[PDB]
RNA sequence: GCUGAAAGCAUCUAAGCACGAAACUUGCCCCGAGAUGAGUUCUCCCUGACCCUUUAAGGGUCCUGAAGGAACGUUGAAGAC
RNA sequence: GCCAGGCUGUCUCCACCCGAGACUCAGUGAAAUUGAACUCGCUGUGAAGAUGCAGUGUACCCGCGGCAAGAACAGCUGAUACCGCCCAAGAGUUCAUAUCGACGGCGGUGUUUGGCAAUGUCGGCUCAUCACAUCCUGGGGCUGAAGUAGGUCCCAAGGGUAUGGCUGUUCGCCAUUUAAAGUGGUACGCGAGCUGGGUUUAGAACGUCGUGAGACAGUUCGGUCCCUAUCUGCCGUGGGCGCUGGAGAACUGAGGGGGGCUGCUCCUAGUACGAGA
RNA sequence: GUGAAGAGGGAAACAACCCAGACCGCCAGCUAAGGUCCCAAAGUCAUGGUUAAGUGGGAAACGAUGUGGGAAGGCCCAGACAGCCAGGAUGUUGGCUUAGAAGCAGCCAUCAUUUAAAGAAAGCGUAAUAGCUCACUGGUCGAGUCGGCCUGCGCGGAAGAU
């Protein structure tokens, strides 16, 4: 349906009752309120613009400050878009929590891999060029635990990006 | 040519509308439309449908006969119901029919369902052998094509007997 | 099936059909006599 | 972990002392084999009189691995070396009725139901 | 392949007229409006004056210097620069 | 002169760390080459692979770090030889083409033998591109298909299409796996990319020819593997400009990047039924 | 003859293919080969025919069944071609190699009554039976139909170059 943007914190192991160690990646998912709504009539497609974080007033460009003021919400650290699946729509300022992912069991994570210097031909292809800092998606990941009251998200395996890197989690298209 | 030079009697209760190339046939069974080829200028000719090809077409006579044949068929169908039609089905394995779905087990490990194209006078007089009817007129387009494509009582073993009421062939079996 | 240049009626039950610009021979008795390229 | 031309120990009373690996099976274009995988090995030393003779080439399975294997809880089983027991294509029941050292719990395969009984030391 | 004549039998087709191979393309992921055809949407900022000429996509003068960027410092899991 | 054993990243696979260069700042600074350049890909022709000739398509202008894709060997003809086809005697339990198919004719090839008269040449490594005229994943037709397996034909290039001993070897034989371990063009691809295993730049060595320098598809050793790759092409990233008052963000999207592999078992299931097998 | 030692135009490029021998200058007109959809200048020009396949816009020898036509030939309202609501009855379960070939394997005749009409027999399937068709014969509609030659082109042949 619709995904949310979060911040990567770290990854560790979670022990099940039966005694199985499972890797989990920690994602802090703040309530991503909606700033603008795009529709077929005006914008040509259905979408919603979500924002997260918090920027200082002195560190926010006046155009961005006005844009956030129009939506009547505090200025975030960035804006992201998610295409609707012809389902229920949303309204400006509608905060979205992690409760949506509490009943999905399958999520896909997109983000920017850690930047690296030039990698030789053998190192890259196994042509040589800079690696990292490009969008990459890993799909078909299962959410282990969800903490709504703490804005926490755990998924199995590893996700692109280092500590503090922003990532996007969306419902698993494949199934 | 020979088919074209054959006026087709249209009995009472059948309405024929000739909107240029468009041919509309109505009757007891229901509505029926068929856009005819532009090479034929068939005259309405109440109580008949005399066909005369338009000048300037080499394919005029064959097109006129092609029209005549199925125009007569459609007329005597809308008056009685697809004179020129049948069907064939009761499909030789564990199966059933309900609503607009014929559920089947044609030699597969999973059921195969053929969608009934919005209208069918389904029946099951006997278990499994070839038969069916005319009432469905235009909705009978193929229908049995999916039934035979999945399996056509393989013409070696006869593993599962034919269809609704009549017969089908087979010859000798080794492996099941 | 046969794809020879020349197609002829091997038996009585052979019919010549021009399909997609190709002259084929269709036999209702034995499929073996079916040849594609005319 | 076992690779091509790897030294394996002996964990049976068949009389073998040193066995060498010649080919690796269990997967097309496979470079490594696991503990629960079949390998092709030969014999370097044999007892004076016995069923096993020098030069024989036959299947075998690794019971203990120097690299070790992982566990769902994070535990790891590690040994001082690699131990392998010879297996035959026909009559899979190995001649050796006694196995030196312990064994892991991954021998619950269909073909390894007769070996769990042996190796009393776990 | 349901009906099926032309050509009282028949036929994949002439006509009412549907399935179907992983073959093909979408669908699955990423770059992409320098796409000069230079795309769509939101927001923010400027609301002065005078003179001259070859009198109009004109020029110059005094004041003004908006948002934003760049300039420099700490630097980074970004980086040859 | 030989054997057995211990012994290291030579490799499966490379992983990480310390110095000197590679990159930037401040100054010194020369050459090989140079007719002039506003120095694109493909098709066609050309003293015969065209950045410069005809056609077609793409590309805003200028920089930076990069992998290096840029007589002997390689003109006219085709008897010879190979390839595909047509007819077709016959084999096939009767039935020429399910499968082979004798005697014949027809065309294409420059893949052998042939006839006329400073372009560094066979291999192995890296790197690949393209047609199917398909080895496989294959489906679809015929079957002498009472079946998987299969015997033969239409299409499919989307993808895959080995390891070791004899050769320098192309090729071929052998053993083990796989789904197969494909056919060919790319100067019988690729030496201003990597080594030269014999041949075939320069040296010298042995036998022969000539008094002589020298020569030998007679045979070993090693063999600058020459050319500041200026420049052509491509990955990445920057400086300027335009999108028409200026600016910060979020994106639709014309097009473009590459992958569509697969073994075993399970329940289905000793299932369809089949005289049984 | 050309180039050598002749420029220029056409054949998309091109020196041996076609037209054509440059004294100089003109923003004049008429021609040769070649063109008159555009690129790029000229007829989307008139009449008579071929073409349904982009063959034109690449191909030989050799073999047929498409239209346009020619010579014609056979059967045809005492009604032809395709047709079939109707018939295909009886010994000929045959002697013969009796294992059953009975027409559907062969030695064999290849006869004979009903006859508006039927053969001691052409296909499908049965161990052979049996059974369904076709040769011909009754009835309606019915007018044309069938096999080869000549050919210009459509065709095979035919598979051509990142």
């Amino acid at each position: 349906m619709i995904g949310l943007v979060g911040k990567k914190v770290g990854m560790t192991r979670i022990f099940t009752e039966d005694g199985v160690s499972i890797p989990v990646t920690v994602i802090e998912v703040e309530a991503n309120r909606v700033t603008q709504v795009k529709d077929l009539a005006n914008d040509g497609y259905r979408a919603i613009q979500v924002t997260t974080g918090a920027k200082k007033a002195n560190r926010v460009t006046k155009p961005e400050a006005g844009h956030f003021a129009k939506a009547g919400v505090e200025a975030g650290r960035g804006l992201w878009e998610f295409r609707l699946a012809e389902g229920e729509e949303f309204t400006v300022g509608q905060s979205i929590s992690v409760e949506l992912f509490a009943d999905v069991k399958k999520v896909d994570v997109t983000g920017t891999s850690k930047g690296k210097g030039f990698a030789g031909t053998v190192k890259r292809w196994n042509m040589a060029g800079q690696m990292g800092n490009e969008r990459v998606t890993v799909q078909s990941l299962d959410v282990v635990r969800v903490d709504a009251e703490r804005n926490l998200l755990l998924v199995k395996g590893a996700v692109p990006g280092a500590t503090g890197s922003d990532l996007i989690v969306k419902p698993a298209v494949k199934a | 040519s020979r088919v074209a030079k054959a006026p087709v009697v249209v009995p009472a209760g059948v309405d024929v509308k000739i909107n240029g190339q468009v041919i509309t046939i109505k009757g007891k069974n229901g509505e029926l439309t068929r856009t005819l080829n532009d090479a034929v200028e068939v005259k309405h000719a109440d109580n008949t449908l005399t066909f005369g090809p338009r000048d300037g077409y080499a394919d005029g006579w064959a097109q006129a006969g092609t029209a005549r044949a199925l125009l007569n068929s459609m007329v005597i169908g809308v008056t009685e119901g697809f004179t020129k039609k049948l069907q064939l089905v009761g499909v030789g394995y564990r199966a059933a029919v309900k609503g607009n779905v014929i559920n089947l087990s044609l030699g597969f490990s999973h059921p195969v369902d053929h969608q009934l194209p919005a209208g069918i006078t389904a029946e099951c007089p006997t278990q499994t052998e070839i038969v069916l009817k005319g009432a469905d007129k235009q909705v009978i387009g193929q229908v049995a094509a999916d039934l035979r494509a999945y399996r056509r009582p393989e013409p070696y073993k006869g593993k599962g007997v034919r269809y609704a009421d009549e017969v089908v062939r087979t010859k000798e079996a080794k492996k099941k | 099936m046969k794809v020879r240049a020349s197609v002829k009626k091997l038996c009585r039950n052979c019919k010549i059909v021009k399909r997609d610009g190709v002259i084929r021979v269709i036999c209702s008795a034995e499929p073996k006599h079916k040849q594609r390229q005319g | 972990m076992i690779q091509e031309q790897t030294m394996l120990n002996v964990a049976d009373n068949s009389g073998a002392r040193r066995v060498m690996c010649i080919k690796v099976l269990g997967g097309s274009h496979r470079r490594y084999a696991g503990v629960g995988d079949i390998i092709k090995i030969t014999i370097k030393e044999a007892i004076p009189r016995g069923k096993v003779k020098k030069g024989d080439v036959l299947k075998a399975v690794v019971v203990r691995t120097k690299k070790g294997v992982r566990r769902p809880d994070g535990s790891v089983i590690r040994f001082d070396g690699n131990a392998c027991v010879l297996l035959n294509n026909n009559s899979e029941q190995p001649i050796g009725t006694r196995i030196f050292g312990p064994v892991t719990r991954e021998l619950r395969s269909e073909k390894f139901m007769k070996i769990i009984s042996l190796a009393p030391e776990v």
